[PDB]
Parts: structure tokens; C-alpha cells; sequence
């Protein structure tokens, strides 16, 4: 491509159909009730423009002010499939972006040079757009410069920086005449879905096992021992694994078991129900609530206990959905004790439909297969009535980053649901953990006070922290960006020396020595096999 | 009490299912034919209360031929019946997709909506029924109980005007009358007598004005006149009424308020 | 009032008509089996109020196996329910011909003699059916009917010992309580919502009790209120008790006074 | 046979069966509401007697006060169907008869001898049964000479009466050791049906068209004609055949037209109510009553009237079923004149059913074919309400033996049922001849006061009345026999002559002479003649 030889996009004969179809479904059949009118086409508008200029670098602000004079009839172009303004928008900066990278490929052959005082902000995601082609022209270089200077920090020559450079620039422009007019579609109908909820989204037509099984283990402390299941994911047939596994523990008397969901993002809910009813006898796991008001009970039906010996439940931030459902049975049941950091906030279903009609093949056959949609169609709640959604788990026993107020959690995501809250089911709790709390905390904050692995954590911790406003604010000097590098490679080292003396191994004269396979240790995990015990002398 | 003889299934309708029970065994068929065949039994299932069967036929019909309209019709009212108004929607715009003039695609979508939460959008398809005919009093009566979720005081000037603009002929304007205050109970059942000939006549002045009764006592909040009237409409066997549906739906809603 | 929902057509009973049409299409069976089969559905047809095309298929069991008295039963009984009781007798007769332990055809035999004029014959068969088994309430209630037409006072003192002299459980017995004056009408119903447990048992219950307060009301010549209960006898649509299908007889032969 | 060689006859294996099946239908579909208690078998039984010895002639007393003593007992043998008292009464008589039989031979060789003043009674259907054997060879000593006496006046040589009464004795003989088991079922049967009323009848097992159609014709007074049809039965189709010959009649310009319906013993209902249409516009023609209760009305629902000149409507005694419907309707619209005798008063209708049930020739296949049942389902009645039986049609002009009390009508046959009234039908009447009554019977009583033949009908009446004492006592005497036969010739011979000089015919020398297939005159017919035309000329 050397110049506008870039194919001008037009909307296919299907897609009017197949927009008319997934409005039907968002505006009818979600959880979320929603007006699709000028407020949310205005906010769909928005949306749709930060996912062609995420960083507000290719179109002018002019560009942006013309199209912006009928954000409000986006919500006629997806009820009717007429979508100019989606196409019109997506051909200029389809354009803008060929002559960005036209221009930052010129800029390359101009002189390096990486000593002034210029910082570069990470995050345009809410910048006002350039305001003519001067500003634009100094957002681009920049962005070469950033582009060059991250690479000459891994040891490269001004002559192989310009050699990858030019790669990469001429690359995206061979992506940006190979879209087609699907890529435009799918990115006017994700503006749409994904302006309702976060989970929401299109899904466009097909172009031309025991891995994640669950590891069981012991670990002692003395003579005594723990069993410890790590859980993947809620893959069906789970509570099978699992079952053979408390069969394995049970025989070589373990003081304790640990269920370890962290970073577990969810799966199957009746794994979540099943797996509940190993540690509970029968009762409400978790009630289900449908888009027109109407509340549903899962429950145990087997009314056999296959482990009575005490429990221990570690999550992090990224323990979601089914994970959370588990954890809340639990924790509300008092059957086991939860340890870790509060977990997403994944309180929410979603359900794949097709866009196909059985009479399309018949009436249209001109036409390929059309996209699915995926949609929320369910909230989750707690037998105590509370809704995992935007509060998940919060552990009886939180670890140190847990206090840390996170970027990553449901809470987070745009235009996540709401919490909400319905009556409780009735359900007889299986014990009561209060009593044992204040005590196994009293030992928890001792013993992690002295472990330096914990101190380490607690210390990265007021790092992170009072670097937080230069957060997306970096440095374009080669000087400053070499010596952050060392001080980063020499407190590593450092670490991992304090480590290695502790230990009896060998010290690393430097950070190159260390195996690509080294493990790291897994401080959560070690204090959590103690709470394990802690918790079995007490009953 | 006003009561009839509880319809029963009339020897024609038993025949015809015996003749076609062998028409549709002798492979001497179209498949056009067939399927048009398996439609026109299914609306006779149905006619008798067999809702599962016609199920069963229209599925049929459409395995054959998917072109067909009606039977979507069908399909969506039954899983509006069912509680299942997702799929309900799906099957309807089905219906308007491969016929826009389909009309009765529009009151079975809109009550489809009412019963699923959306009243806005079930007023925009009430009301696209309503002005395909506005002399059809029940049609008024629907976007009545759709517009009077969210304001009566507006959903009564409404109705006021849809009866004061139209001839006032057929029997149904009764019903709207007591809705709107002019007419007691007293004389809207006075009225039904004198109106009704025959008995199958009775049965479905009443399957209608229990049901209407009933949705009316409801607003009130009177649980327990709403569903013996409900109990009344559905005790007609009018199988294929409307009100006979949705007066089951309702008693369903009724008994799980209960549990 | 006490209202049930009216009994609807179950996916079990719609389930079974499916397979049946097919293992009855499908050429793969004894004459022997293809008879029981064609009775087994003329059952479920006749369950449903579909009662010519229940006597299609036990027409079809009779010209395959005429050996059957099962089958002779049920044509009787329409034959009883068109008013036609001379063929009724007849049909009755080949019963307990075939099988003379078939104890319901002397119940069958019995009602239908009694809707025919012959009250001393309707006597000897009721009273035969009675003594299979004194403590079922309903064999007093239908010899009851039989004799207060002749002898009130006589049938008054008989349900009385039959009554005094039964275990008293069954439900039947409080029926059997207020037609002796023991249970004010009030009362009766009482002790109905209270046996009652679901809404198929309600109905039931609703079935029978309406039925015979219509036969009483009856007695003191009130058509007005027999008429009103029989229709809600009938409103259950519980279609294959004796109750229903002779609260429609009754229903018939009032809506041939008037003409 | 030359002795007791007559096989003993025995109930077949059916019978029993037959017999309950009979029972069930007469005890509970019949018209006819009775109880089969003791005083109805004790009927039965004296009505079996009756049927085995009509003449009282071949039983002792002493035979019938044995069987006697049972005979409440015959209501439990028919609902059984073990007929012994049946069967056991059949046999001897089977015996008696047998040894009359052989007595009366050995009597016809001794001396006849015609010159006593002894009588014979015809009639002992009522007398006490012969008290010894004495009295039974005496009543057997009337009987040969009855029977020698009846053929001697056929002038046979006491030779040829010997030849000829052996012959007959010797068949009867024959006759009563060829009867078989079903005969005598067949004769029980009939006992128990004709005591219920006379129409019911048992039918036996099988053993190993336009000839009665309507006939027209034209009659003339002076210069005017009337129209007759010669209804001989009501056959199916019969109103189509009326309709062409009202066509051939209407045109030929008749004054007046005659049903003729004398003799008319019945047929199809419906051709009784299709050819009331033809005279009366629309309406009721007759109320059908069934075994139960319920009442039917039959109507005329073509509204045309294919004939409305002037009608009259000839009847007699044996005038019967449909022909007293028709009558009945004409007389009741006002549409027609009633002439003659009074009708039967058959005012009842009876059903065949077959004692055939399906599953036979399955269970018994040695059986044979069963026999069928006649009895009585429905009455009759007209539209103004009164019922046909045993009452008939009246005519509104009563030929002179109408007067005369006859012993031939429904009235007078065994339990038949009495007379009833419902309400009347809704009808309107066509006419009213209440008006011209009076005047047509000034006329006809003028008429007939002259005319020779009804001289002679009436001089006929004053005969069979005056000598109906002796009505059934036989002189035995052949001097007082052969002088009565002769006055009856000279009588006949007389009216015969009388007329042939009225006619200008050559007179008899001997009644001998007269033609075989002579044709008598029909008073009745020619004196109606003139009834219509006095009707017509009063309209």
C-alpha cells in the first residue's frame, strides 16, 4: 500500500437483518431493563469511538465534533440495520491511521536522541483529541520515540531499532486493508453490548482435558499434616476428582483440608452445588434470579456428608463465579474458613444464542452463517439473600494485599450491575466459626510479623503504593530509564540473595544466574496450611 | 351466579381428528400439503386444550417447511403459556419477519412483553394492534392492562377515548364500559344474559368477562376474587381463547405467590 | 364459593397418545396385544372427554377380539350417557355374560336402568354392587337415589344402617351425613376444603359432592340450583367419573323440559 | 308309529341362554312395564295350556291340576332357562294327543247315523277340562262326527269319509313325532311374549313388487269426475307413485279425488308422514312416545301443498298402523273427509332385535344360529294429543256396518295395551268441515235408504245379529244341515236375480252357472263416489 488503495468498507446484505436480530435480544431479553434511546445511543457513540482511537491519537478533534452531531441515531441504525454513521466513522481513521503510520514511518529516519526531560502519559483513554495536524504530528513523535526508546533499553542499535520499527509500521498498515466489513460489524455491535454490561457481547460467524484436572497434595508442619486440593476451574465432573481425592486424605489422617481456588475464574454452577454438598448435608447452595423477577433454589439432594474434618477456602481477587458461589455456601454454612483477598464480584449469568433462523438456508441462501450473542440472563445470591456482584467473598482471614485497594475486581468493569440483596432461603448452618476467628487471627498476625517472605509483600507493598501517581507517567530519558532498570534488577537480586542465605544455597553473583525455571515461594499458600491447623487444635 | 355447561369436545371435531389421524398415515402426500395438513391439526389439538400434541404437530410442520408463519404463532404463544418469554419474543419476530401483516403476531407479542416485565414495549405493539382495527373492543382492553401498570389515571382517559370514538357495537364495549365506572357489575352481567343465545355463546361471554373481572379485582389486590373469577373463566373449556390462557397463566402466578 | 382450577389435559396423558398412535401405526403386533392396546387408549381418550373416539378404538378391540368384557363396559356406559338404556342393558348383559365377577357392570347396569324408568330392577343391582363392598360410600349414595324415587322414608332408614353400620373412614360418608341430616350443607363443605390436599384431589372432591347436593336439590324440585351444580360438577372436567358423566345426563335432560 | 315311539323331546344346550336373553329384554325394554312375579307366570302358564290344547280336548283335568300346582314357578324357569314344566307338559299331550289320535281312528269304523237332535259347541276355548276318560272319548265321539258330518255335505259315500279322515288322523300322527326340541322352546317363548300384549312374539331359528302398488282410476257422475287410488300398503316409495297419479289426475280435470286405505294393514311410518304432506302445507302428522317417557314429533318439512282440491279418505275395520296415522292427520288438519268403517286401533310399533351376540360362534361355535325377538318399543298418538289404539280413527261418515259392534279390532286382541292421552302437538288447521257434515250425511242417508244393495247389507246386519246366540253351536243333525245350506243357496241365488233384472242381465237357473271370477259390486266405493262430489260442490 503506498497510498488511499485502502477498500472502502460497505455494510453486507445479512448484516441489516443480523443488527435488527441481536436489538431484539439486548432491548427485550436482558437482565439489564435499558431504554435504547438517545442518552444510550449518545453513550454507545462514545464507546464505539474509544474502540477505534483507544488512545485518542488518529482522528481530529474535528473529525470527532462532525460525527458527534448524530450520536443520538445510533439507536435507529441498530433497530433498522442501517449502520452509515458505525461504516462512515470506521473508513476515515480507517484512512487517519494509514497516514499516522505513513508519518511516524518518515519520523524513524530523523536523529535519536533520549536526553531531555520530555515524560510520556501511558493513558489517553479520556485526553481531549488534537485539535489540528501540528498536535497530531507531535502525539506521533512521542510515539516513536517511546516505541524506539523501550526498545534501545533491551541493547539495540539505532540500525535495528529503524529495521523492527519499520516491521511493525508496515505491518499495521497490511492489518488495515486486510479488515473487512465483518470487523467493522462486530466492533458497531460490541459499542452496543458492551454500553449494557461488561459480559455482554456479539460473536462473529466462523472465517474460512485432564491437564486442568485437579492436583491433590500434603504438607506438614511437625508431625502433623494437611491435605490440599488445587482446583483449576469448575470443569464437569469435578466433584468426581475430588471424591476420590477426600478418600486418599481421609485414610492418611490429615488434620485438615484446603480447597485452593485462587485465580480460579469460575465454570459449571452445578460443579458449585455438588462440590458444596461434599462438605454440607442438604440445603439451599445458592438462589438464581431471572430477568422478568422470578427466584430459583439449587440445592444438595444427597444428604451424606463425604468430609466432616476442617476446612480452610483460599481465593484471591480473581476467584469469580461459580469459586465465589462455593466460597459463599461455605463461609455462610460456617462449614469452612475463608483465607485470601476478597474475590471479583462475578455475580451474574450470561447465556450464548444464535442469530440463525431455521428458515435463513431456505429464503436467503446467498447469505454465510450468522454471529451468536452472549447475554446476561441471571443474577446470583447468597442463601443469606446477598448477591455475590460487586462485593464478592470477603475472607474471614485477609491477607496483606487484600487490604491493598485493587484495579482488578467486577467492580471495576463499565457499567457492571449493581449490588442488590433478596430475602434469605432457609437453610441450618453446619457450625459456627465466630468462636475460633479473634484466636487463629491473634496467631496469623504473629507469625507473618517475623516471616520475611511476608515482610517482602508488606514492603512491595509501600512501593507500589507511593508510585502511584507517576502511575502511567514514563520517562522518555535513556539515563533516568537505565538506572530504574538497574535499581529494579539489584533489589531483585537482593531479595533473592536475603533468600538464598536464609536457605543455605548458594548466593547469585547476578540476576542472570537464576534457572529460567525457578519457583518461587508461595507465602500465601505455607501461612494458610498453619491457619489449616490452627483451626483443628481449636475443635 | 351466570354459569353455562362446561363446552365438550363436539362430535365434528372428533371425527375430523379421525379422518386426518389417517390422511396424514397414507404416504399419498406433498410435503406442502402435509405440513399445511399438520398445522390444521394442531389448530384443532388446541382447540381442545391438547397443547402439548399441537406442539408436537407444528414442530412437524416445520421441519417440513420453515417458511410457514402461523406456526410460529402457535409455537410462541404456547412458551408464553410456558413462562418462557425470551423465546416467545424470538418465535414472534419470526412470525413479522416472514409476514409483516400478521397482525395477531402483534397482540400475542405484546401480551408475550406484559407478562415478561416490558410494558413500554408491549404498549408499542398493543397499540399497533389496536389501530389495526379500533373498533375491536378487546384490543383496546389489552393496552389497557399494559398502560394502567404505570399510570391508571392515563390508561382510563385512554380507554375512555378508544370507546368514545368507536361505533360501540360489539358485545366487548361492555366490559370496557364497567373498566371506566359507567356500568356496575350488576349490569354488566344483566347485559351478558341478554346478549348470550345458545350455550356455547354463554361459555364465551364468560371464558371473556371472568377473565376481565379477574385482571380487575387483581388491581385491587384482591387475591381471592381474582382467582375464583379466573377458576370461572377457565371452567368454560374456550380452550383457545386468550383469556382461557392467560386466565391459567395467571392462576399459575397465583399459585406460586403461596409456595 | 370452593373452586378448583379445572383438570387440563397432562404431559404424561399427551405422551402416551403420541407413542400409542405410532406403536398402533407401526404393523409389528398380535391380534391379542392390538386389541389390549386399543382398549388401553380408548381409557386415556375416554379420561380426556373424548368419548367417540374412546368408542372408535373399543369398536376396533370388538371386531378383533369380541371375547373382551372390559370393552362392553365402556360402550354401555355412552350408550347409558346417550339415552339409549335398551342397548345399555344389552351391553351390560355380554359383561357379566363374559365375566359374571365384573362387579362395576352391575353399577353401570344399575344407573342406567335408573335414568331408564326401572327403578325395583335398578334395586337388585345396586344392591348386588353394594354387597361386593358395604363400606365404599357411593354404592349407598347410587342405591339411595334408586329407592328415594319409590320409598323416601324407606331409602332415608336403608343409607342409615348402611351408614351405621360401615367403618365411617372414607370420604364419600359425609355426603352420605347430609343427605341424612346429620351436617348441615355449611358443614359438608368444611370437612371438603379440609380432606382436600392438592388441586387434582380438590377437584375431585368438587366433582362428586356438587353432583349429589344436585341430585338433592333435585328432590325438593329446585332446577335452578341443581342446574347451577351439576355445571359445576361438570367444571372439574374430572371426565370418567360416574358424577360428571351423569351431571351432564341430568344437565340433558333439563335442558329438554324447557324445549 | 303304532305306540308310544314319539321321541321324549329335550331343552337343547342353547336354550337356556335363548331363554335369559328373551327374559332380559321383555322384563326391561317393552313398552309394556310389568313384574314377572307369580301372578304373571301363573298367566303364562294357563295361556300354555291354551297354546298346547286350543279345544280343551286332549288333556285330563287331572293332567292340567298336577302341572298346576307349578305354575308360579315359570317367571324363575324363564330367567333360568330350565323350561322342565314346559317341556314336561309338551311331552304327555305329546302322549294325549297321540292316544286321541288312535282312539278317533277306531271310532270312524263303527256306524254313522246323521238323525239325533245332539249339538257341537265350537268354542270350549273357556270349558272345564274332560274329568275322566270317559268324557274324554265322548267329546272325541262329537269330533269324528263333526268331521264325518262336514265332508258327508260335500256329498262323499260313508266309503270316501273313512278313506279320507284316516288320511288326516294318520297325518296327525305324523305331525306330532316330527316336532322337534325348538318346538316346543318356540311355543314357551310364545306363552311368555303374547301375555305381555298380542304384537310380541318369539321367532325361530331358519330351518335347513309393483303387484301391490297404487292402482288409479276415474268414476263419473253425469258430467263429473272423481279421482281414486287404491292404496293397497304403505310400501317405501309409496308418495312418489301417489305424486305422478295426482299429476294424471289434477289435469284431467276430477271435482274430487279418494284415498282408498280399506283393508290397509299398515307400513313405513315415514310414508304415512310424506304423504300427509302432500295434502297439508307444513306441521306436526303424528307424536311418536318411547319406552321410557320421551316424546318425538314427526313433521312435514317440505312447505308445498302438491294437491288441495277437495279429499276424501275410505277406511275399515282392518284399516291399521300408518293408514290410522294418515287418517288421523287428514281428519285432525280438517283436510280431508273420513269414510266407512272404524279403524283397528293399532296405536303401537314394534322392533326387531336379534338373540345373536357376537362373541357366540367364538365361545359356543356347536350352537346354531339364535332367534330374534318382536316386541312393542314406542306408542302412537295424534296431533291433537289422543293415541290411535284401541279408540282408532272415527269416520265423520259411518258406512252401516261401522254401527254394528264387531269382534275384530286391536280392542279385542289379549293385554292389549289400553287407550292414553298426551298433550296436542302445535299445528294450525288447514280447513274445517264441521261446516258441510251435517248436509253430506242428509244426502248419503237419502241415497242408501233406496239403493237395492244397501237394502241388502242392511237385511245382511239383521241376519248375523239375530242369530248370533247359536253363534258357535253347530246342529249335528244332516237333514237340519243339508236344509240350512240350501236356503243359503236360495238366498244367494235370489240377491243375485234381484239384481240381474235391475240390470238387464239374463237371471240364473242355478247358482252353479255363476262365473268363478263374478265381481261383486262395491257399494261403499260407489256411495263415496257421491260423498266427494257433494263435498266438492259445497266448496
Amino acid at each position: 500500500t503506498r497510498a488511499d488503495q485502502i477498500p472502502v468498507l460497505k455494510e453486507e446484505t445479512q448484516h441489516a437483518t443480523v443488527s435488527e436480530r441481536v436489538t431484539s435480544r439486548f432491548t427485550r431479553s436482558h437482565y439489564r431493563q435499558f431504554d435504547l434511546d438517545q442518552a444510550f445511543s449518545a453513550k454507545i457513540f462514545d464507546r464505539y469511538l474509544n474502540l477505534l482511537d483507544y488512545s485518542h491519537n488518529v482522528l481530529l478533534a474535528s473529525d470527532v465534533e462532525q460525527f458527534a452531531k448524530k450520536k443520538t441515531e445510533l439507536g435507529d441504525e441498530l433497530r433498522s440495520g442501517k449502520l452509515d454513521v458505525f461504516y462512515d466513522l470506521y473508513n476515515l481513521a480507517q484512512k487517519r491511521r494509514f497516514e499516522r503510520y505513513q508519518y511516524a514511518l518518515s519520523v524513524l529516519e530523523k536523529p535519536m536522541d533520549f536526553t531531555g526531560n520530555d515524560t510520556y502519559n501511558l493513558d489517553r483513554s479520556k485526553a481531549p483529541w488534537p485539535k489540528n495536524e501540528a498536535e497530531l504530528n507531535a502525539l506521533w513523535d512521542s510515539k516513536v520515540k517511546f516505541d524506539e526508546l523501550s526498545l534501545k533499553l533491551t541493547g539495540k542499535t539505532d540500525k535495528e531499532i529503524r529495521e523492527t520499527l519499520t516491521r511493525r509500521y508496515k505491518f499495521a498498515i497490511r492489518r488495515l486493508a486486510q479488515t473487512n466489513s465483518e470487523d467493522v460489524f462486530s466492533l458497531a455491535m460490541t459499542a452496543f453490548a458492551r454500553e449494557i454490561d461488561p459480559h455482554t457481547n456479539y460473536l462473529s460467524p466462523r472465517n474460512t482435558l485432564e491437564d486442568r484436572a485437579v492436583k491433590m497434595s500434603v504438607k506438614t508442619v511437625g508431625k502433623e499434616k494437611v491435605g490440599v486440593l488445587d482446583i483449576p476451574g469448575f470443569y464437569v465432573g469435578l466433584t468426581d476428582d475430588v471424591k476420590v481425592q477426600l478418600q486418599k486424605l481421609e485414610k492418611q489422617n490429615v488434620s485438615s483440608v484446603i480447597i485452593d481456588l485462587r485465580s480460579n475464574g469460575g465454570g459449571a454452577l452445578t460443579e458449585a452445588v455438588s462440590l458444596s454438598g461434599l462438605f454440607i448435608p442438604a440445603g439451599p447452595i445458592v438462589q438464581v434470579r431471572d430477568n422478568n423477577g422470578k427466584v430459583r433454589e439449587d440445592s444438595d439432594t444427597d444428604g451424606q456428608v463425604f468430609y466432616k474434618g476442617p476446612l480452610v477456602v483460599l481465593v484471591d481477587r480473581f476467584s469469580a463465579s461459580a469459586s465465589e458461589i462455593f466460597a459463599a455456601a461455605m463461609q455462610d454454612y460456617g462449614r469452612a474458613l475463608v483465607v485470601g483477598e476478597p474475590t471479583f464480584g462475578k455475580g451474574t449469568v450470561q447465556q450464548y444464542r444464535s442469530l440463525n433462523r431455521i428458515y435463513d438456508q431456505m429464503l436467503r441462501p446467498e447469505w454465510p452463517a450468522l454471529g451468536s450473542v452472549q447475554y446476561t440472563i441471571q443474577k446470583f445470591y447468597r442463601v443469606n439473600g446477598g448477591s455475590t456482584q460487586r462485593k464478592g467473598v470477603t475472607p474471614d482471614i485477609i491477607m496483606p494485599t487484600g487490604n491493598e485497594e485493587t484495579e482488578t475486581g467486577e467492580k471495576f468493569e463499565d457499567n457492571a450491575l449493581p449490588w442488590d440483596s433478596i430475602d434469605a432461603a432457609t437453610y441450618v448452618k453446619s457450625g459456627d466459626l465466630t468462636a475460633f476467628e479473634p484466636e487463629l487471627l491473634k496467631e496469623h498476625n504473629a507469625r507473618i510479623a517475623k516471616d520475611p517472605e511476608f515482610q517482602n509483600i508488606m514492603k512491595d507493598i509501600a512501593r507500589f503504593n507511593a508510585m502511584k501517581d507517576k502511575r502511567n507517567i514514563v520517562s522518555l530519558n535513556y539515563a533516568v530509564r537505565e538506572k530504574e532498570n538497574n535499581e529494579d534488577d539489584a533489589t531483585r537480586l537482593a531479595r533473592l540473595n536475603e533468600r538464598f542465605k536464609r536457605e543455605g544455597k548458594p548466593e547469585l553473583k547476578k540476576l542472570d544466574d537464576l534457572p529460567k525455571d525457578y519457583q518461587e515461594p508461595d507465602p500465601y499458600l505455607d501461612e494458610t496450611v498453619n491457619i489449616a491447623l490452627d483451626l483443628a487444635k481449636l475443635e | 351466579e351466570v354459569l353455562a355447561v362446561p363446552l365438550q369436545p363436539t362430535l365434528q371435531q372428533e371425527v375430523i381428528l379421525a379422518r386426518m389421524e389417517q390422511i396424514l398415515a397414507s404416504r399419498a402426500l406433498t410435503d406442502d400439503e402435509r405440513a399445511q395438513l399438520l398445522y390444521e391439526r394442531g389448530v384443532l389439538y388446541d382447540s381442545l386444550g391438547l397443547r402439548a400434541l399441537a406442539r408436537n404437530d407444528f414442530s412437524q410442520a416445520l421441519a417440513i417447511r420453515p417458511d410457514m408463519p402461523e406456526v410460529f404463532n402457535y409455537l410462541g404463544i404456547y412458551l408464553t403459556q410456558a413462562g418462557n418469554f425470551d423465546a416467545a419474543y424470538e418465535a414472534f419476530d419470526s412470525v413479522l419477519e416472514l409476514d409483516p401483516t400478521y397482525n395477531y403476531a402483534h397482540l400475542n407479542r405484546g401480551i408475550a412483553l406484559y407478562y415478561g416485565g416490558r410494558d413500554k414495549l408491549a404498549q408499542d405493539d398493543l397499540l399497533a394492534f389496536y389501530q389495526d382495527d379500533p373498533n375491536d373492543p378487546f384490543r383496546s382492553l389489552w393496552l389497557y392492562l399494559a398502560e394502567q401498570k404505570l399510570d391508571e389515571k392515563q390508561a382510563k382517559e385512554v380507554l375512555k377515548q378508544h370507546f368514545e370514538k368507536s361505533d360501540k357495537e360489539q358485545w366487548g364495549w361492555n366490559i370496557v364500559e364497567f373498566y371506566l365506572g359507567n356500568i356496575s357489575e350488576q349490569t354488566l352481567m344483566e347485559r351478558l344474559k341478554a346478549d348470550a343465545t345458545d350455550n356455547t355463546s354463554l361459555a364465551e361471554h364468560l371464558s371473556e368477562t371472568n377473565f376481565y373481572l379477574g385482571k380487575y379485582y387483581l388491581s385491587l389486590g384482591d387475591l381471592d376474587s381474582a382467582t375464583a373469577l379466573f377458576k370461572l373463566a377457565v371452567a368454560n373449556n374456550v380452550h383457545n381463547f386468550v383469556e382461557h390462557r392467560y386466565a391459567l397463566l395467571e392462576l399459575s402466578l397465583l399459585g406460586q405467590d403461596q409456595d
